[PDB]
């Protein structure tokens, strides 16, 4: 695999 | 009330998808 | 999806992806029934036998996706859960009866060319569309094969996969499993003498089983990817949650008024 999503969600 | 089931790039654009007819014909057998 | 195809862009705008924060991984499929509610299968959030028990804080919801792995900045929308609701009589011990679950988003989502809700059936619709022999459509990002040679390929598809399966006569379903099937289930798939294949598979769970109404030109979600015995086996079929039967519960949970 997955491209990275914004860390605010993680 | 809320509209649904109508795909913005298909139904609404008067276009149908590649295998949609298989669904449809399955009715009129 | 086994023996399916790449879906066209914007082909299932109600298709939702259930993402896991850490580790980051694809949990299941799901659908958008509205501006703030998502409908998935219970067994995607809770399956004790495997110590599976997710909560509102462990997941994410990704709507408007096409590609399985990409972060589609311009088209997709990432939402956080406000509350999860599992059918009180969901039977995870024996047959997964009432395998349904609703999820309430924290903030409403904005509809688009890529994000649109699917409809829920009414008595007449369910009555005339759910008839054996009639075809339905299943979509997901799950395994392409029940099994495969490790490291030599990729069991998962690059983009959303779509397959069209016919509904099977109850008796026929009943005869295919040792499992106790209820009136809350339904089965679909081709028969061995049918000359065609296809099935949902691991990762497709929670996904929607939809149908198209010729008269009103609208899509209706008749079932939910539930369970099965492996993927694409002959003389075996997929079992979907009967959405129509469980509508009152949905209705009760949602409370639009
Ligand atoms: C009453 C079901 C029957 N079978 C199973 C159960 C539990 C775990 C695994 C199996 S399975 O490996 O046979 N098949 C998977 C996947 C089948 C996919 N094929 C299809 N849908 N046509 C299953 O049903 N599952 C449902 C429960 C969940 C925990 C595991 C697994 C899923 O991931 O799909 C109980």
């Amino acid at each position: 695999d997955f491209e990275e999503i914004p860390e605010e969600y993680l | 009330e809320a509209d649904c089931g109508l795909r913005p790039l298909f139904e609404k654009k008067s276009l149908e998808d590649k295998t949609e007819r298989e669904l449809l014909e399955s009715y009129i057998d | 999806i086994v023996e399916g195809s790449d879906a066209e862009i914007g082909m299932s705008p109600w298709q939702v992806m259930l993402f896991r924060k850490s580790p980051q991984e694809l949990l299941c499929g799901a659908s958008l029934i509205s501006d703030r509610w998502v409908l998935t299968a219970a067994h995607c959030l809770l399956y004790p036998p495997w110590d599976k028990n997710f909560t509102e804080n462990d997941l994410l919801v990704r709507i408007g996706k096409h590609s399985r792995t990409r972060y589609e900045r311009n088209i997709e929308k990432i939402s956080m859960l406000e509350k999860i609701y599992i059918h009180p009589r969901y039977n995870w011990r024996e047959n997964l009866d009432r395998d349904i679950a609703l999820m309430k988003l924290k903030k409403p989502v904005a509809f688009s060319d890529y994000i649109h809700p699917v409809c829920l059936p009414d008595r007449e619709t369910a009555a005339s569309l759910l008839q054996a022999g009639y075809k339905g459509r299943v979509t997901g990002w799950g395994n392409l094969k029940e099994t495969w040679t490790a490291n030599v390929g990729k069991g998962q598809p690059s983009v959303l996969q779509v397959v069209n399966l016919p509904i099977v006569e109850r008796p026929v379903c009943k005869d295919s499993t040792r499992i106790r099937i209820t009136d809350n289930m339904f089965c679909a798939g081709y028969k061995p003498d049918e000359g065609k294949r296809g099935d949902a598979c691991e990762g497709d769970s929670g996904g929607p089983f939809v149908m198209k109404s010729p008269f009103n030109n609208r899509w209706y979600q008749m079932g939910i990817v539930s369970w099965g015995e492996g993927c694409d086996r002959d003389g075996k079929y997929g079992f979907y949650t009967h959405v129509f039967r469980l509508k009152k519960w949905i209705q009760k949970v949602i409370d639009q008024f």
